[PDB]
C-alpha cells in the first residue's frame, strides 16, 4: 500500500543527482556533500578516510533519516586545502587500498589453495 | 464459453450451462469449483 | 593523509566458508567490507515466476516466494549477465535473465518431494546449488496423487540491498580486538565471560590489559556462502563491488566539480 | 507448513535438511546430535530445524481438488 | 509481508508494532554473524516486570544450543534461573544471556553487552 520499491534504495531516481555539494557559511573551508542513494557503507569508509587527512579539520557524516537513502557528509578542511579535493583525494585512497587488498586477498586464496 | 466446472466430491470436470441447477452429473453434488484461469499472472518471488 | 597498507592471512579455506584476518585496515573499512559481503555482491536467484499449473497445497506466492530463495549458481555467470534494468532487450533476454522450468505431477501413492533437483534451467552453469554435483536437495513442494505443480522461472541479477534471496552469505562472522584491550565493550564482570576463539590470553587472565594508545586492526572474518558463489568469491567480489562504487562516486564527484 | 528455505537469520539453507534431521531422528539421534550431523552451529538455524511443524503433512491427509 | 505498523506480541503481554525495519547489514551481530530477528525496547520490562520474557529468552538459547524444547512449566522447581544459566555456560555463551553485538552500521563493539536470545512471539 505504501511500500517503496527495495530498488529505490540503491537506484537514482531520472533527474537526481547522485553527489551535489554545497557551501557551508558557517564556518570557512566546509562544504556539505549530500550523496544519494548510498548509505552507511560509503559514508563510514569516506568518513574515517577523511579523519587520516591532517588538512581535514572535520569529517563527519549522517543518514539523516533510515526510511530515505541519502548521506550527507560535512568536510572542513584547513584553508590551504579544500573539501573537494579531501573529498576526492579519500576516495582515491579507499580505492587504492581497496585494490592492494583484492590483490592481496588473491594472492592469499592462492596460496591457500596451492600450499 | 463452456464454464466447466469441478465437482467437490467426484472431481469430475463437467460442462454446466446459465440457468441449470447446479449439480455434478456423476454424482449429482450440489457444490463446484471453478477451474483455475488460463490467464497469465505473474509473481516476483519476494 | 593516504591509504592503508592492509595484509590478508586466510586462516580456513573450504567449499563452504573463508576465515581470514585482514591487519593494518580502518574499522569503516573491515565494517564497509562487512556489509558489503551481505548487501553488495550480486548472484542470480528467481525473481519471476509463472505458475501454469499449482494444485498443491500451497498457493501461488508460497511457491513463488520458495523459488526465490533457492540459491543459483552464480560464479561466472554473474559478472557476465547483466541487470535488466541495463539490458537493452524486452522483459527478458538471455543477457540479463535465466529461464528455469519446473514440471512435476505425482501420480504414484507415495507423497512426490518437490525439491529444486526439479528446477531445470536452459543455462547449464546457473542451476541449483543443491543439484550441482551428501548434502540433499531444496525442498520446493510436497506432492499428494493427483497434485500437479508447473511454472516457469527467470532468475536475474541482483544484490542483498533489494532482497535476502540475493545475499550469498549464510553468516558473517566479524570480529575484533578479541581480547578487549581497547575496551570498546565494558564487561561488568570480565570474568564470567567466555573466551574468543581468536583470543590469545592464558586462562587465569580475562581481558588483556586496556591499550590507550589502541586502534581497531587485525579483523576477524568468517565468510559462509550460501551455496551461489564461493566463499572467496564473495570476498574478491565484495572488493570489487565497493571499490566500483567508490569509483562511480569519484566520476559523479568529478563531475560535480568541474561544473561549478 | 514446509520446512523454511532459508534460516531467517543467518540466510542458511535449511530446506535440504529436514528430511535428513527426520531420519537422523528416527536413527535413535538426539536432537542435538542430529542437528550436529547437519552442521546447524549457529542456534537460529538449530531453532530453524528444532522448532518446526511439519503441517504439509496433515494438508495433504485431504484429497485435492481434481483427480 | 510485516511491515512498519503491524502488531507483534511476545506470550508475556509484550506488545508492540513494528518501528522500522533494517537489513541484516543494518542490524546489530554478535562475534559469530547473528543478528537478532526483533530488538525490542528494554525499557518495556521493567514497569512491566515481565521476567519470564527474560527466562523464556535464556531457556530458549539454551534449548536451541541444546537441541531440546524447554520446560517453562509455571511451578516447577527442577527449572530456575541459576540452573539454566549454568546450562547456557557451557555451550560457551555468557551465563545470563548477554553477549558482545557490533554496531551494524560502523561495526563497532556497543559498549554494553546486548541481552539476545531466541522468543516465541506472534504476529497479532
Ligand atoms: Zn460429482
Ligand atoms: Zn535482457
Ligand atoms: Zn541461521
Amino acid at each position: 500500500m505504501n511500500a517503496p520499491p527495495a530498488f529505490e534504495s540503491f537506484l537514482l531516481f531520472e533527474g537526481e543527482k547522485k553527489i551535489t555539494i554545497n557551501k557551508d557559511t558557517k564556518v570557512p573551508n566546509a562544504c556539505l556533500f549530500t550523496i544519494n542513494k548510498e548509505d552507511h557503507t560509503l559514508g563510514n569508509i569516506i568518513k574515517s578516510q577523511l579523519l587520516k587527512d591532517p588538512q581535514v579539520l572535520f569529517a563527519g557524516y549522517k543518514v539523516p533519516h533510515p526510511l530515505e537513502h541519502k548521506i550527507i557528509i560535512r568536510v572542513q578542511t584547513t584553508p590551504d586545502y579544500s573539501p573537494q579535493e579531501a573529498f576526492t583525494n579519500a576516495i582515491t585512497d579507499l580505492i587504492s587500498e581497496l585494490s592492494l587488498l583484492e590483490e592481496r586477498f588473491r594472492v592469499a586464496i592462492k596460496d591457500k589453495q596451492e600450499g | 464459453q463452456p464454464m466447466i466446472y469441478i465437482c467437490g466430491e467426484c472431481h469430475t470436470e463437467n460442462e454446466i450451462k446459465s440457468r441449470d441447477p447446479i449439480r455434478c452429473r456423476e454424482c449429482g453434488y450440489r457444490i463446484m469449483y471453478k477451474k483455475r484461469t488460463k490467464r497469465l499472472v505473474v509473481f516476483d518471488a519476494r | 593523509p593516504y591509504a592503508n597498507q592492509p595484509t590478508v592471512r586466510i586462516t580456513e579455506l573450504t567449499d563452504e566458508n573463508v576465515k581470514f584476518i585482514i591487519e593494518n585496515t580502518d574499522l569503516a573499512v573491515a565494517n564497509s567490507i562487512r556489509r558489503v559481503f551481505i548487501a553488495e555482491v550480486p548472484i542470480i536467484a528467481i525473481d519471476w515466476v509463472q505458475i501454469d499449473a499449482n494444485s498443491s497445497v500451497l498457493h501461488d506466492e508460497f511457491i513463488a516466494h520458495r523459488l526465490g530463495l533457492i540459491p543459483l549458481t552464480s560464479d561466472d555467470i554473474v559478472d557476465k549477465l547483466q541487470y535488466s534494468r541495463d539490458c537493452t532487450c524486452e522483459e527478458f533476454c538471455p543477457e540479463c535473465s535465466v529461464e528455469f522450468t519446473l514440471d512435476v505431477r505425482c501420480n504414484e501413492d507415495q507423497t512426490r518431494h518437490v525439491t529444486s533437483r526439479d528446477l531445470i534451467s536452459n543455462s547449464p552453469r546457473v542451476i541449483p546449488v543443491t543439484s550441482r554435483n551428501e548434502q540433499d536437495d531444496i525442498l520446493i513442494v510436497k506432492l499428494r496423487k493427483g497434485q500437479e505443480l508447473r511454472l516457469r522461472a527467470y532468475a536475474k541479477k541482483g544484490f542483498g540491498k533489494e532482497h535476502a534471496k540475493w545475499n550469498p552469505t549464510a553468516g558473517v562472522a566479524f570480529e575484533y580486538d578479541p581480547d578487549n584491550a581497547l575496551r570498546h565493550t565494558v564487561y561488568p564482570k570480565p570474568e564470567e565471560w567466555p573466551k574468543s576463539e581468536y583470543s590469545e590470553l592464558d586462562e587465569d587472565e580475562s581481558q588483556a590489559p586496556y591499550d590507550p594508545n589502541g586502534k581497531p586492526e587485525r579483523f576477524y572474518y568468517n565468510v559462509e556462502s550460501c551455496g551461489s558463489l564461493r566463499p572467496e568469491t564473495i570476498v574478491l567480489s565484495a572488493l570489487s563491488g565497493l571499490k566500483k562504487k567508490l569509483s562511480d562516486l569519484q566520476t559523479q564527484l568529478s563531475h560535480e566539480i568541474q561544473s561549478d | 507448513m514446509i520446512i523454511p528455505v532459508r534460516c531467517f537469520t543467518c540466510g542458511k539453507i535449511v530446506g535440504n535438511k529436514w528430511e535428513a534431521y527426520l531420519g537422523l531422528l528416527q536413527a535413535e539421534y538426539t536432537e542435538g546430535d542430529a542437528l550436529d550431523a547437519l552442521g546447524l552451529k549457529r542456534y537460529c538455524c538449530r531453532r530453524m530445524l528444532l522448532a518446526h511443524v511439519d503441517l504439509i503433512e496433515k494438508l495433504l491427509n485431504y484429497a485435492p481438488l481434481e483427480k | 509481508i510485516p511491515q512498519i505498523g503491524d502488531k507483534f506480541a511476545s506470550r508475556h503481554g509484550q506488545k508492540g508494532t513494528c518501528g522500522i525495519q533494517y537489513r541484516q547489514e543494518d542490524m546489530p551481530f554478535t562475534c559469530e554473524g547473528i543478528t537478532p530477528d526483533i530488538i525490542i525496547n528494554p525499557h518495556a520490562i521493567p514497569s512491566r516486570m515481565t521476567i519470564g520474557h527474560l527466562i523464556e529468552c535464556l531457556q530458549g538459547k539454551v534449548s536451541a544450543n541444546k537441541g531440546e524444547i524447554g520446560d517453562a512449566t509455571p511451578f516447577n522447581d527442577a527449572v530456575n534461573v541459576q540452573k539454566i544459566s549454568n546450562l547456557l555456560s557451557d555451550y560457551g555463551y555468557h551465563l545470563r544471556g548477554n553477549e558482545v553485538l557490533y554496531n551494524g552500521f560502523t561495526g563497532r563493539k556497543i559498549t554494553s553487552q546486548i541481552f539476545i536470545g531466541p522468543t516465541y512471539y506472534q504476529r497479532l
